C-alpha cells in the first residue's frame, strides 16, 4: 500500500497549463477491462474518481503484450511530461563492478510496484487526469486521477529514489555496517557477517521498508548468485559478462559492424587484448546504416584475433580498499595500447584499451601520457583514487620528452617495467647546426588546380635536383622535399624549409603515421647520425630560397 | 549569525535559466572533506538539503587555502555568474579604481566570510545548489542549496557592497590615501607607505574590520618566521618590462642571421615599422649554415633601428572595457613561463613571465596553475576583471590536477590550445 512519505512538490514549466488531449474510444471489451483494473486500483488508492471541474486528460489505453492472462493499463503521458518542470538527473551511471567490495554475504531486493507505493504531490494530481471510454460512445465518462507516481510520468524515477533514500536513512544509520546500492526498483544489500545475522538484517530492512508501503521478495530475499546484471556476470568473488557471442556472416553492413564493435568494446573491461582499430577504421565519411561494407583483410584477422581471446573465459576480482591500486600499460601497435588494473599479479580488477587520436601524426610518448591520463580519470570515478603506474618507459626517456615538450604534463608516480616493446625516442634533432655538414635548401610547390607539383633542393656545394610529382599538394611536396634532402644527403645533414607545417610535423618526433611519406621520412631520420632542420620565412623571407622557390 | 536582514531580490538575466553543470568526480579524500565541511554549514544554517525538484547544479571542489592542516570548499559559480552577476555588474556593479595598480604595495585580504551573515533571497536559493559526489556511483550525490550569500558567487560581494563601504568608512576617513578595491571575497588595500609601515596600516585596517563588523580576515604568519613565511604583498608600479629582445652578439652566421630574420620578420605583425630586406638580402645566397658572415654595414642600420623600435611601445593599443581579456601562456623551459594579456591579436596590454622553481618541486602543472593565478590577480588589480586563459595543456590532465595547487577563491575561464609554434620565440 501507499506510504506516509511526504511528497516532492511538482510544478509545470513556466506559464504552461496541464495537458488536454481527449480519448479516442475503441474496443468496448477493453473499455470495461480498464474499469475492471482501474476499479481494483482506485480501490487500493492509486487513483480516484473526479468531479467534472478542472478537467484535463491524457490518452488511456489497454493492452495485452504477453501469454494472455491480464489486460494491462497504459497511459502515454508524453504531452504531460512535455509540461512538467525538470528534476534532478537520476544517477545516469552504473556502479562498475571493478570497484565493488569483496563482501561476505550479499542480498538483492525487488521492491514491488515502486512508483505506485509512493504518493503524488496533492496539487499536481489534477494533471494526471484521464477518462475510460463510454459503453456506447455517448460520453457518460469514467473520470480518475493519480494519487501516486503515475507509471510513466517524467518526475517519477526521480521522486521515487528521492523517497527510497529518505526511507533508508534511519536504517543505514541504525546499522552503519550494511552497505546498500540502490538502482531503480532494486536494492543491493552487502555485509560482512554470517548468513545468520545477514539474513536477520535483511528482515530488519525488509520489514522497515514494508512500514512504508515498500514490499520485498517474499521468498526471503530471492537471490540468484551469480546475477545477470546490466550485462555483468556477478559472482561473490568474480565478475564478467557471459552472453558475449560475436556473429559470423559473409555480408556485413555498417549496422552489423556497429553492433559488433560495441560488443567488442564491452568485452574490453576484462578480456586482455581486444583490438578494434581495424573494424571501426571502416566506418568513415559514410554513415549508411544498411550499406554493404566489405570486410577487410585486417578486419577479418583482427576479428579473428579477438575470437581466440574471447573463445576462452576470463573472470574478474573485486576491490580490496586495503591494498594499492596498480595499473600497467602495454603497447599493441597500430596506435593501440591496452592496460589492466590490479592488486594481485594473477587477479585483475578490470582491463581496457586506449586508441590514438583519429587523424594526426602522433607520438608514443604523448600517447603513453594520453593513456596514463585516461586511466587516472577512470580510476577516480571507480575507486576514489589514482593508481601506481608500471610503465614501459625509462624515467629518462620520459623526463627528456616533457622537458623538450612545449606543453605542460604531469604524469603521477610510475616505475619502469622491462617488458617490451619499449617506448622510446627513435631520433633527436640537433639543436645547433652541423659544422662541416652539407646544407640543403629544400622546397616544394604544387599546382592546386592541376593537382601537379615539384619537390627539390639546391645545396651550398652546388648540387641541385628537381623531382616531379603527381596528385600532390603544397604540403605533400613540402615534405616530399625534405625526404629528398635526406635521401641524397650524407650521414650528417642540415636542411632548410620555408614551411612551418613540414617543420612542425617532424619537429614533433612522430615514430609512426598514416602517411606512407612521413614514415618514409621518419625511417630516414633514424638512420642519420645528425639532422638539423631549421625554418626560414617563405616569400619575402628568402634566405637560400632565392634559388629553391624559383626552380621549384 | 542570528540577524534576519531583508533580502535583496535577485533575478537572473532575460529568459535565462539556472545552471545545470555536471559535478566532476572527486577523490574519496576530498569527498570526505566536503562531506564534513557541509555537514557543518548545515549545522550553522548556511546551507540546506534539497529534494529532486531542484534540477539545478553547480560544481564543488576541495582545496587547502593556506596549505593548512584542513580544507576549504571551493564552489565553481562560474556559470551562475554569467547568468546573474553580469546583471549584478550593472544592477549593483562595483567600480574599479584605476590607480590601485599605481600604489607601491597592494596587500590582499580575504573577506568572503562576511557574506555568511546575510540571508539569501529564497526564490534564488534554488540556484546555488551543489552536489557532493559518491564513489563508483553507489549512493546518489548529497544535495545542498545555499540560504546565505554564497562565496564564489559575484552576487555576494555586490549585495554586501553596502555593509562594506559603511564599515570601511571611518577608516578611509582617517587613512585617505589608501585605496581599497573589493573584488569578490578579496579586499585590495593599496598604499605608498614604507614596506613596513604599510604592513602596519594593514593590520590596523584588518583589526578595524574585526573590531567593527565582526568581519574576520586572516593572520598569515603566527608571528613565527620559519624561513618560509609570507603575507601576500603585491608591488604593481614595478610591473613593466620588454622581454622581446633581439640577441646581442659579436659574430653572426647564416643560421644566426636566419633565426633572426624570422623572429624579426614576425615582430612586424605586432610592431608597425620594421622591414628587414637589406639585412635579410645578406642571405639570398645558398651559403653553408655554420658559415660565419659579418653584418653588412648598410643593413645593420635595420638591426640598429629595429633594435630601437623594440624599446618604444605600440600605438593603437587601448583598453576596450566592453571586451574581455585573454591571457595566452607558453611553456618556456626550466620552470619559466611567458604570458601575454590581449584583447585583439597582436595588441597586448601587458606581457610577463612567471618562474618560481627550476628543478625542485618543478611540476609543469603546479607551475601553470600558479602562473595562472598570478596573471589573474595582476589583471584583477590592473583592470578589475579576470581574463580567459588559452592554456597550453591537455584538457583532461588540467581538469584532473588544477584543484591540486589552486589557492584562489575565484576561478577564471579557460580553454586548451593547439600549440604555440613560432610564438615561443617571445623569450
Ligand atoms: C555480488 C557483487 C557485490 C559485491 C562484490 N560487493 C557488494 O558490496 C555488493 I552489495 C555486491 O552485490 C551487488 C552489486 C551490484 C549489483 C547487484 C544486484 C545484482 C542483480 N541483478 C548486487
Ligand atoms: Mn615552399
Amino acid at each position: 500500500p501507499i506510504s506516509p512519505i511526504e511528497t516532492v512538490p511538482v510544478k509545470l514549466k513556466p506559464g504552461m497549463d496541464g495537458p488536454k488531449v481527449k480519448q479516442w474510444p475503441l474496443t468496448e471489451e477493453k473499455i470495461k477491462a480498464l474499469v475492471e483494473i482501474c476499479t481494483e486500483m482506485e480501490k487500493e488508492g492509486k487513483i480516484s474518481k473526479i468531479g467534472p471541474e478542472n478537467p484535463y486528460n491524457t490518452p488511456v489505453f489497454a493492452i495485452k503484450k504477453k501469454d494472455s492472462t491480464k489486460w494491462r493499463k497504459l497511459v502515454d503521458f508524453r504531452e504531460l511530461n512535455k509540461r512538467t518542470q525538470d528534476f534532478w538527473e537520476v544517477q545516469l551511471g552504473i556502479p562498475h563492478p571493478a570497484g565493488l567490495k569483496k563482501k561476505k554475504s550479499v542480498t538483492v531486493l525487488d521492491v514491488g510496484d515502486a512508483y505506485f507505493s509512493v504518493p503524488l504531490d496533492e496539487d499536481f494530481r489534477k494533471y494526471t487526469a484521464f477518462t475510460i471510454p463510454s459503453i456506447n460512445n455517448e460520453t457518460p465518462g469514467i473520470r480518475y486521477q493519480y494519487n501516486v507516481l503515475p507509471q510513466g510520468w517524467k518526475g517519477s524515477p526521480a521522486i521515487f529514489q528521492s523517497s527510497m533514500t529518505k526511507i533508508l536513512e534511519p536504517f543505514k544509520k541504525q546499522n552503519p555496517d550494511i552497505v546498500i546500492y540502490q538502482y531503480m526498483d532494486d536494492l543491493y544489500v552487502g555485509s560482512d557477517l554470517e548468513i545468520g545475522q545477514h539474513r536477520t538484517k535483511i528482515e530488519e530492512l525488509r520489514q522497515h521498508l514494508l512500514r512504508w508501503g515498500l514490499t520485498t521478495p517474499d521468498k526471503k530475499h530471492q537471490k540468484e548468485p551469480p546475477f545477470l546484471w546490466m550485462g555483468y556476470e556477478l559472482h561473490p568473488d568474480k565478475w564478467t559478462v557471459q552472453p558475449i557471442v560475436l556473429p559470423e556472416k559473409d555480408s556485413w553492413t555498417v549496422n552489423d559492424i556497429q553492433k559488433l564493435v560495441g560488443k567488442l568494446n564491452w568485452a574490453s573491461q576484462i578480456y586482455p587484448g581486444i583490438k578494434v582499430r581495424q573494424l571501426s577504421k571502416l566506418l568513415r565519411g559514410t554513415k549508411a546504416l544498411t550499406e554493404v561494407i566489405p570486410l577487410t583483410e585486417e578486419a577479418e584477422l583482427e576479428l579473428a584475433e579477438n575470437r581466440e581471446i574471447l573463445k576462452e573465459p576470463v573472470h574478474g576480482v573485486y576491490y580490496d580498499p586495503s591494498k594499492d591500486l596498480i595499473a600497467e600499460i602495454q603497447k599493441q601497435g597500430q596506435g593501440q595500447w591496452t592496460y589492466q588494473i590490479y592488486q594481485e599479479p594473477f587477479k585483475n580488477l578490470k582491463t581496457g584499451k586506449y586508441a590514438r587520436m583519429r587523424g594526426a601524426h602522433t607520438n608514443d610518448v604523448k600517447q603513453l601520457t594520453e593513456a596514463v591520463q585516461k586511466i587516472t580519470t577512470e580510476s577516480i570515478v571507480i575507486w576514489g583514487k589514482t593508481p601506481k603506474f608500471k610503465l614501459p618507459i625509462q624515467k629518462e626517456t620520459w623526463e627528456t620528452w616533457w622537458t623538450e615538450y612545449w606543453q605542460a604534463t604531469w604524469i603521477p608516480e610510475w616505475e619502469f617495467v622491462n617488458t617490451p616493446p619499449l617506448v622510446k625516442l627513435w631520433y633527436q634533432l640537433e639543436k645547433e647546426p652541423i659544422v662541416g655538414a652539407e646544407t640543403f635548401y629544400v622546397d616544394g610547390a604544387a599546382n592546386r588546380e592541376t593537382k601537379l607539383g615539384k619537390a627539390g633542393y639546391v645545396t651550398n656545394k652546388g648540387r641541385q635536383k628537381v623531382v616531379p610529382l603527381t596528385n600532390t599538394t603544397n604540403q605533400k611536396t613540402e615534405l616530399q622535399a625534405i625526404y629528398l634532402a635526406l635521401q641524397d644527403s650524407g650521414l650528417e645533414v642540415n636542411i632548410v624549409t620555408d614551411s612551418q607545417y613540414a617543420l612542425g610535423i617532424i619537429q614533433a618526433q612522430p615514430d609512426k603515421s598514416e602517411s606512407e611519406l612521413v614514415n618514409q621520412i621518419i625511417e630516414q631520420l633514424i638512420k642519420k647520425e645528425k639532422v638539423y632542420l631549421a625554418w626560414v620565412p617563405a616569400h619575402k623571407g628568402i634566405g637560400g630560397n632565392e634559388q629553391v622557390d624559383k626552380l621549384v | 549569525p542570528i540577524s534576519p536582514i531583508e533580502t535583496v531580490p535577485v533575478k537572473l538575466k532575460p529568459g535565462m535559466d539556472g545552471p545545470k553543470v555536471k559535478q566532476w568526480p572527486l577523490t574519496e579524500e576530498k569527498i570526505k572533506a566536503l562531506v564534513e565541511i557541509c555537514t557543518e554549514m548545515e549545522k550553522e544554517g548556511k546551507i540546506s538539503k534539497i529534494g529532486p525538484e531542484n534540477p539545478y547544479n553547480t560544481p564543488v571542489f576541495a582545496i587547502k587555502k593556506k596549505d593548512s592542516t584542513k580544507w576549504r570548499k571551493l564552489v565553481d559559480f562560474r556559470e551562475l555568474n554569467k547568468r546573474t552577476q553580469d546583471f549584478w555588474e550593472v544592477q549593483l556593479g562595483i567600480p574599479h579604481p584605476a590607480g590601485l595598480k599605481k600604489k607601491k604595495s597592494v596587500t590582499v585580504l580575504d573577506v568572503g566570510d562576511a557574506y555568511f551573515s546575510v540571508p539569501l533571497d529564497e526564490d534564488f536559493r534554488k540556484y546555488t545548489a551543489f552536489t557532493i559526489p559518491s564513489i563508483n556511483n553507489e549512493t546518489p550525490g548529497i544535495r545542498y542549496q545555499y540560504n546565505v550569500l554564497p562565496q564564489g558567487w559575484k552576487g555576494s560581494p555586490a549585495i554586501f557592497q553596502s555593509s562594506m563601504t559603511k564599515i570601511l568608512e571611518p577608516f578611509k576617513k582617517q587613512n585617505p590615501d589608501i585605496v581599497i578595491y573589493q573584488y569578490m571575497d578579496d579586499l585590495y588595500v593599496g598604499s605608498d607607505l614604507e614596506i613596513g609601515q604599510h604592513r602596519t596600516k594593514i593590520e590596523e585596517l584588518r583589526q578595524h574590520l574585526l573590531r567593527w563588523g565582526l568581519t574576520t580576515p586572516d593572520k598569515k604568519h603566527q608571528k613565527e618566521p620559519p624561513f618560509l613565511w609570507m603575507g601576500y604583498e603585491l608591488h604593481p608600479d614595478k610591473w613593466t618590462v620588454q622581454p622581446i629582445v633581439l640577441p646581442e652578439k659579436d659574430s653572426w652566421t647564416v643560421n644566426d642571421i636566419q633565426k633572426l630574420v624570422g623572429k624579426l620578420n614576425w615582430a612586424s605583425q605586432i610592431y608597425p615599422g620594421i622591414k628587414v630586406r637589406q639585412l635579410s638580402k645578406l642571405l639570398r645566397g645558398t651559403k653553408a649554415l655554420t658559415e660565419v658572415i659579418p653584418l653588412t654595414e648598410e643593413a645593420e642600420l635595420e638591426l640598429a633601428e629595429n633594435r630601437e623600435i623594440l624599446k618604444e611601445p605600440v600605438h593603437g593599443v587601448y583598453y576596450d572595457p566592453s571586451k574581455d581579456l585573454i591571457a595566452e601562456i607558453q611553456k618556456q623551459g626550466q620552470g619559466q613561463w611567458t604570458y601575454q594579456i590581449y584583447q585583439e591579436p597582436f595588441k597586448n596590454l601587458k606581457t610577463g613571465k612567471y618562474a618560481r622553481m627550476r628543478g625542485a618541486h618543478t611540476n609543469d602543472v603546479k607551475q601553470l596553475t600558479e602562473a595562472v593565478q598570478k596573471i589573474t590577480t595582476e589583471s584583477i588589480v590592473i583592470w578589475g576583471k579576470t581574463p580567459k586563459f588559452k592554456l597550453p595543456i591537455q584538457k583532461e590532465t588540467w581538469e584532473t590536477w588544477w584543484t591540486e595547487y589552486w589557492q584562489a577563491t575565484w576561478i577564471p575561464e579557460w580553454e586548451f590550445v593547439n600549440t604555440p609554434p613560432l610564438v615561443k620565440l617571445w623569450y
